[PDB]
Order: C-alpha cells, then sequence, then structure tokens
C-alpha cells in the first residue's frame, strides 16, 4: 500500500 | 512525555481505552473516570518499562515494584493489566532473556503452517505461554518473503528491504533485540528520462504537483461524488485517474474554445464598425465634392448660394466628427485584439514528456501496492494510511534475514515439509505434509489447533496446493477471492566499484511508454558493498518473469550506461533476479485492496474457523483453524510488521482458547 | 472541496462515464469546434484586412480647415437670411444653425427664434421643415 513508499511519497488524497 | 510516548510506540491512544481493553476490563470502562486513568497509567507505565529495556522479560513483580502510589494500591489491577499486555504481545514479545526459565510441562499442541515472520512470531509467543509448537515450512529456510541474497561480502534483500519508520513500529523493539544494521535512507531521488538526462528541476516539480492533484481528485471523485460503480462494476483507481485526466483535457479544450470565441466576437464588432466607416468615408467623399462645386461658384453670390457653401461645410465637418469618433472606437478594439492574440490559454494538458514523467509516479504507486492501478479499489486502496509510522525509512544493512533467523532460535521447525492437507474436526486436527525433496515421504501431525500463515497467493491457488477438510466456508473463500495478491520484483546488481553517486540512495528511470512504466523504474543504493537494486513493478512484473536474467541485466546496464556513461559501467560480478509470482510458496509479493474488496476482507481473513460437531446435538465446538499473515491485518497489510503483529494476535487468541483467559 | 484548478462536476463526469468511448467523442467534438472557430477567424480577419485597405488614407484629403470666427451681436441681413434657410433645413438643432451662420452663439440663435417669429414666419418655416 501507500505506506510502502520511500521515494517520492505520494501525498494526494492523504489527510 | 515518556508514559504517553509508550502508548504511541505501542499503537495505542494514551488517554483512552481501546476496544480490546474494554473486552478484558468491562468493569473499568463502564465504571468511573478516575479508575480509567489509573488503568491507563498502569498500562502506559508497564509499556514504558518494557520499551526501555526490551532485551529482558518484564515480570508482574518487577512491574509492581516500579510503580508508585496510588497506582500500586490495587495489585490485582496491576496483575490483570500485566497479564493482558503479555498475552496480547504488547510486552515480552520477540527475543528476550527469560527470568524464570520455561516450565517443562507443556499444555496443548499447535501446528503452525509456514515459518515466515507471522508464523515465527506466533510460535515464540505460544512457546512462552507453555504450549507445544511445531512449524512446518516448505522451503529449505525460514523467513519466507523475507529473503536475503548472500554471496561473498554482497548482501541484498529480494523480498522485504525497508523498515518503514520506527515511530509506532514493533520492529523498533526487534532492532534493539537483534543486530539489524539499520541505516536511514535519504529522500533525495532524481529522475532520469529514457535518454539518460536528469528531468530538469522545474518540470520535475510541476509533474509531481500535478500527480498529487490528480490523486487528490480521484479521492474527491470517490468520497464527494460517490463515483464507485460503473457498468455494474467497481471503479478502480486506474479508471478514476483516466477519467480525471480526460476531464483536464476537456477543460484545456473548453478554455481554448472560449478564448477564440471572444476573439471572433471582437473581430465581428470590428467588421461591423469597418463597414460603417467605409460607407461614411464614401459619404464624406461625395459631400466634399458637393462643397467643392458649391465654393467654385465665384462671388458675388445670392444668399441661397452662400447658404449652400455654409450648410455643406457644416455637414462635412459633422461627418468628419463621426468618422473621427469611430476611428477612436476602431483603435481600442484593435488593442483588445492584440492583447487576446498574445494571451492564449495552454495548448495542451500534458506534453509527451510530461505524461512519461507522470507515468513514473504512477509506476511508484504500482510498486507500493504491488499491482497495476487498474486492479486497485478506488475507495479503499489507501485505507491503512492513518496507521503510517513516523520517521525515516531504514535499510536493514545486515540483510533482513537476520530477523527470522533470530526468531527461529529454539523452535521446533521442520524444513522441506510442504503441507498438502489440513483436517479440522471437533476433537482436533491433523495436518498432512510431504518431504519436498521426495514427495512420497508423507507425514501426519496431530494437534489441538492449526495456525495457517500460508500466503494469500497460496490460498488463492487454483487448483489448490492445500486442501482443507472440510472445505473452508464460503465467507472465507469469497474473501480470499476478492482480495488482491500483487507482484513486484527485484534485480540485484553487484559490482567491483561504485560508479554512481554514493550519497544518493534512490534514483528513478522514466520509461518511454505507459506499458513499460514499471520496468526498472527505480534504483536503490543501500548497502556498504557496491550494489544497485532495481525494481520491476506494475504490469512489467508479470511479464518480466518470462524473460531471462541476462536480458533483464542487459536492460539495466543499458539504462545505467545512459545515466553515467558507457565507460563508467562495468559488467557486474554477481546478478540475481526475483520471480515472486512463479515461486510456488508465495505466488506473488503481497496483498493489496482490489477493486471490489475492502479493509473488511482482511478481518474476514483473520477470523478463525470452527468445525461442526462430530455427533449431532453435541455442544458447540471451539475454533480449530486460525489465520495469520500480512493478508490478515487490516491496519498494517503488506509489511513485515503487519506479519509480526498478526502472529502476536493469533498466539493470544489461541492461548485464550486453549490455556484460558 | 475539489483541488483548485482540477475541474470535476457531476455533469462532466457522467458525460465521460455513460459510454465506452464518450471520452474520445467529447474530445473530438471539441477538437472540431475548435478547428471550425479558427477558420471562422481567418475568414473574418481577411475580410477586415480588405476593409482596412478600402479606408487607406483616412478622411484627410476631405478634411476642412478650422474657421475660428469672432462671435458678434449685431445681426446683418445676410446673417438673418442665412438663419431662415438654416431653420428650413435643420430643425431646432440650434447648434447646426449657429455653425452655418459662423458668428452667432447657440443662445443668440435661440433668441432669434422669438425676436423674428412674426417677421420671418418662423412657424410656417418649421411646418415646412416637418412635411
Ligand atoms: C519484493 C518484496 C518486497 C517487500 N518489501 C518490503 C519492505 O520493504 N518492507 C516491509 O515491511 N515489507 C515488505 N514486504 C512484505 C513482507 O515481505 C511480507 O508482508 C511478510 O514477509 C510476509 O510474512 P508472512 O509470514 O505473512 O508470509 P511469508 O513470509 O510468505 O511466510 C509464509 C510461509 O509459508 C510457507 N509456505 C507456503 N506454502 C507452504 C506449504 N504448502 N507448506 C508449508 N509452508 C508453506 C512459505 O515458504 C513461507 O515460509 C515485501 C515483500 C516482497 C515480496
Amino acid at each position: 500500500s501507500r505506506t510502502m513508499q520511500t521515494a517520492r511519497k505520494s501525498t494526494g488524497g492523504k489527510a | 512525555s515518556g508514559v504517553e510516548g509508550a502508548a504511541f510506540q505501542s499503537r495505542l491512544p494514551h488517554d483512552r481505552m481501546t476496544s480490546q481493553e474494554a473486552a478484558c476490563f468491562p468493569d473499568i470502562i463502564s465504571g468511573p473516570q478516575q479508575t480509567q486513568k489509573v488503568f491507563l497509567f498502569i498500562r502506559n507505565r508497564t509499556l514504558q518499562l518494557w520499551l526501555d529495556n526490551p532485551k529482558i522479560q518484564l515480570t508482574f513483580e518487577a512491574t509492581l515494584q516500579q510503580l508508585e502510589a496510588p497506582y500500586n494500591s490495587d495489585t490485582v489491577l496491576v496483575h490483570r493489566v500485566h497479564s493482558y499486555l503479555e498475552r496480547h504481545g504488547l510486552i515480552n514479545f520477540g527475543i528476550y532473556k527469560r527470568i524464570k526459565p520455561l516450565p517443562t510441562k507443556k499444555t496443548g499442541k499447535v501446528i503452525i503452517i509456514g515459518s515466515g515472520v507471522s508464523g515465527l512470531a506466533a510460535a515464540r509467543q505460544l512457546q512462552s505461554f507453555g504450549m507445544d509448537v511445531t512449524l512446518l515450512e516448505a522451503r529449505d529456510r525460514v523467513g519466507g518473503r523475507v529473503a536475503t541474497f548472500r554471496k561473498g561480502n554482497y548482501v541484498a534483500d529480494l523480498g522485504a528491504m525497508v523498515v518503514t519508520g520506527l515511530g509506532g513500529n514493533p520492529m523498533a523493539v526487534v532492532s534493539k533485540q537483534v543486530n539489524m544494521e539499520l541505516a536511514k535512507i535519504k529522500q533525495k531521488c532524481p529522475l532520469y528520462e529514457a535518454n539518460g538526462q536528469a528531468v530538469p528541476k522545474e518540470k520535475d516539480e510541476m509533474v509531481e504537483q500535478e500527480f498529487n492533484r490528480l490523486l487528490e481528485a480521484t479521492s474527491y471523485l470517490s468520497h464527494q461524488l460517490d463515483f464507485n460503480v460503473l457498468n455494474n462494476k467497481p471503479v478502480s483507481l486506474g479508471q478514476a485517474l483516466e477519467v480525471v485526466i480526460q476531464l483536464q483535457e476537456k477543460h484545456v479544450k473548453d478554455e481554448q474554445i472560449e478564448h477564440w470565441k471572444k476573439i471572433v466576437k471582437t473581430q465581428e464588432e470590428l467588421k461591423e464598425l469597418l463597414n460603417k466607416m467605409v460607407n461614411l468615408k464614401e459619404k464624406i467623399k461625395e459631400l466634399h465634392q458637393q462643397y467643392k462645386e458649391a465654393s467654385e461658384v465665384k462671388p458675388p453670390r445670392d444668399i441661397t448660394a452662400e447658404f449652400l457653401v455654409k450648410s455643406k461645410h457644416r455637414d462635412l465637418t459633422a461627418l468628419c466628427k463621426e468618422y473621427d469618433e469611430l476611428a477612436e472606437t476602431q483603435g481600442k478594439l484593435e488593442e483588445k485584439l492584440q492583447e487576446l492574440e498574445a494571451n492564449p490559454p495552454s495548448d495542451v494538458y500534458l506534453s509527451s514528456r510530461d505524461r512519461q514523467i507522470l507515468d513514473w509516479h504512477f509506476a511508484n504507486l504500482e510498486f507500493a501496492n504491488a499491482t497495476p492501478l487498474s486492479t486497485l479499489s478506488l475507495k479503499h486502496w489507501d485505507q491503512d494510511d492513518d496507521f503510517e509510522f513516523t520517521g525515516s525509512h531504514l535499510t536493514v544493512r545486515n540483510g533482513y534475514s537476520c530477523v527470522p533467523v533470530a526468531l527461529a532460535e529454539g523452535l521446533d521447525i521442520k524444513l522441506n515439509t510442504a503441507v498438502r492437507q489440513v483436517r479440522y474436526t471437533a476433537s482436533g486436527c491433523e495436518v498432512i505434509a510431504v518431504n519436498t525433496r521426495s514427495t512420497s515421504q508423507t507425514f501426519i501431525y496431530k494437534c489441538d489447533a492449526v495456525l495457517c500463515t500460508l500466503p494469500l497467493g497460496v490460498l488463492k491457488q487454483q487448483p489448490p496446493a492445500v486442501q482443507f477438510v472440510p472445505p473452508l466456508p464460503e465467507w472465507k473463500t469469497s474473501a480470499v477471492q476478492r482480495m488482491g495478491f500483487g507482484n513486484l520484483n527485484k534485480v540485484v546488481l553487484c559490482f567491483d566499484r561504485v560508479f554512481w553517486d554514493p550519497s544518493v540512495n534512490l534514483f528513478g528511470h522514466v520509461g518511454s511508454t505507459t506499458a513499460s512504466r514499471g520496468e526498472l523504474f527505480l534504483f536503490w543504493n543501500l548497502y556498504k558493498a557496491p550494489i544497485l537494486l532495481a525494481l520491476v513493478a506494475g504490469e512489467a512484473a508479470g511479464i518480466m518473469e518470462n524473460i531471462s536474467d541476462d536480458v533483464i541485466v542487459g536492460r539495466c546496464l543499458a539504462i545505467l550506461k545512459g545515466i553515467f556513461g558507457s565507460s563508467a559501467v562495468p559488467q557486474p560480478k554477481e546478478t540475481v533476479v526475483s520471480r515472486w509470482r512463479a515461486d510456488p510458496w508465495a505466488r506473488g509479493s503481497y496483498s493489496y485492496v482490489a477493486a471490489g474488496s475492502s479493509g473488511n476482507d482482511y478481518d474476514l481473513m483473520a477470523q478463525p474457523i470452527t468445525p461442526g460437531p462430530s455427533i449431532p446435538g453435541a455442544p458447540q465446538p471451539i475454533p480449530r483453524l486460525f489465520f495469520a499473515g500480512e493478508h490478515t491485518i487490516r491496519n498494517y497489510p503488506a509489511t513485515v510488521h503487519g506479519a509480526l503483529l498478526s502472529g502476536l494476535r493469533e498466539a493470544g487468541r489461541i492461548a485464550d482458547q486453549f490455556l484460558g483467559a | 472541496k475539489p483541488p483548485k484548478g482540477m475541474f470535476l462536476s457531476q455533469e462532466d463526469v457522467e458525460a465521460v462515464s455513460a459510454n465506452a468511448t464518450a471520452a474520445t467523442t467529447v474530445l473530438r467534438q471539441l477538437d472540431m469546434e475548435l478547428v471550425s472557430v479558427k477558420r471562422q477567424i481567418q475568414n473574418i480577419k481577411q475580410t477586415n484586412s480588405a476593409l482596412k485597405e478600402k479606408l487607406d488614407g483616412g478622411i484627410e484629403p476631405y478634411r476642412l480647415p478650422e474657421v475660428i470666427q469672432k462671435c458678434n451681436a449685431r445681426w446683418t441681413t445676410e446673417e438673418q437670411l442665412l438663419a431662415v434657410q438654416a431653420i428650413r433645413k435643420y430643425g431646432r438643432d440650434f447648434q447646426a444653425i449657429s455653425d452655418v451662420i459662423g458668428n452667432k452663439s447657440v443662445v443668440q440663435v435661440k433668441n432669434f427664434f422669438v425676436n423674428y417669429r412674426r417677421r420671418f414666419n418662423i412657424d410656417e418655416v418649421l411646418q415646412e421643415w416637418e412635411a
């Protein structure tokens, strides 16, 4: 899931 | 605070009792406020104590010793709290020196299927609670999807690689108990396009901003517009993004139309005015001739002929007035036209290069969920976001295998033993396995309870690798069907020399096409020795599994030559390529929330199975078949810590059932 | 709460949703609308180029010098006779009348109408102007 992102963490849609 | 930070580090609200706590302490939660705060303090303090030194067992006696009044007043309360925490694995989990050695009288027998982190963690706990535990593992090693490559001084992980922040993470405790050489990963990640050149800074920042805006919009589409069904089918994140992108393209075109439409409205005003002026110019021309004629009549003249000259003079200056006021109006509409001609809106939503770079961010999302975006639930793909840990992500420089190996210490593990059939009835269970090296050698294990930690991939396998007798109920098998089990792969490249920037842990490579967006899209430099590690994500992952290592390594080197220069990139000494979908003991990398599924399916995966009674009219049997693993934990799916936590949860549920609460 | 600059109405969403290629249809309709408005512009600018050519030189060959004449109170017979004609041509456009006569203000003209009502049959002259 999103939590796995280390590089360029996506932010869109996260509170 | 220190007590409040213990709650935080145990994923607990410091100032509030949880649902799990309410169940074991109903008297307290339905009681007066002051007693709740005593509970909360005892809980938080005991956690603090354990967290300050997790290398040694924390006893009830040592806990009570270190509380002050008025908290040490009630000693059953302190005992109840201590036991709860121990039972649920919040304290005295992992690898610690036991104070009073383990009683040799063992109550109950459990078979654990699989010795990955979920199984190992459950096993340790169950042993500590006094049960007899045996783990059956098909591989020739422990750890499962923690799979570390080792050759010479080269050490690189093919499965789990990163600790995703220590704040709230039970792997913090494990890192104090086991030497993992944890090393912070720096965020800086430059992208290099297909040619091998850095994406320039301004474009990089613009595409990323647009990516997050696009994502924000899919969320908006989902939650505010209830855009979750389309053609009687659940909407995927991939579809939603397509729709959002199409609507931005629409708007770019609508904006051009509106702009060129006001240019025509202004040109048509001008047309009307120029016609009015051409007619008046010819009216002025004729009237000038008429005045010329009338004044070429030399004096002396009668008064009608003088009037003629004067009246035509007046008429001619009045018309020259109109035409002067009209060429005013001409001049201002020509200014307005040169303004709009020089202020056009954008020609395109995104260029070819912009969409390529955008695709990289999409690939990064496909890596994260280990699946193509068209498989992700739009509403629920990110449903675990609120439980993200805080802090820098870290490499495990020792090789993540150090963790399962340590957890295996002193456990009865049978390797090269592939479970084939699981039988569960009201009197107990039998597990039937074979030797993976000679499949005729059959083994039968009899137990009170089976803990299944088989990967979601394996559970999905059709026709099945493991048969359940009786078959699993429809509620379980439907959940297994709905959930996603993705794929993701790694190419490890070992060199004699570092030719890349040693201070940059991460760099992207932008693929030429959408189809190949996941292909070797991200590189990692994490280790002491000269290793680079490249990901194969999305649709590329499945496809690249049917391509040889030599070719895959070729395409890696092609990319790296592009970025650092042909003479800078030697042939690597050692290479390795993971093929996780093809691995029969994994059948993929990790779970994701598929379109049509939700976080609730993870809870269904976690529910134990209770057999029917042997003889009819016999009282309701206890549960026999329990489940753990990455796919069983709603709040921490697809991670090592989720696996660990899911094991701890089941050891407790099992101990509650067979040793009593 | 959409993100600022994304554009997402229930309406526009439904339009790209309800068919398998309403996406590519919507976008071609607008591509064609745009091509057609661009050729509309070429038509009209080329029409206006040709009109700006037929206005070449302005009205500057046909413009008349300014005659700044010092206004006078005494009415000559000549000036009286110019007026009665100016009244016959123009209405009560007192401005016009004055401009013709050359040296009477708009008031002087206004007075003239009353002073010489009876003598210059001015009621017959305005009746004659209307028919
Ligand atoms: C490529 C990749 C990268 C990852 N990176 C990260 C990361 O950076 N950070 C992170 O936190 N997590 C990461 N993960 C996730 C992590 O690896 C898993 O979530 C976790 O290791 C799964 O633990 P598990 O015990 O639930 O399952 P597993 O570890 O798969 O354990 C299940 C065990 O069952 C065994 N088994 C299968 N079939 C049978 C049978 N018939 N009989 C007996 N045994 C059987 C398997 O061999 C295995 O040993 C990654 C996973 C992958 C695939």
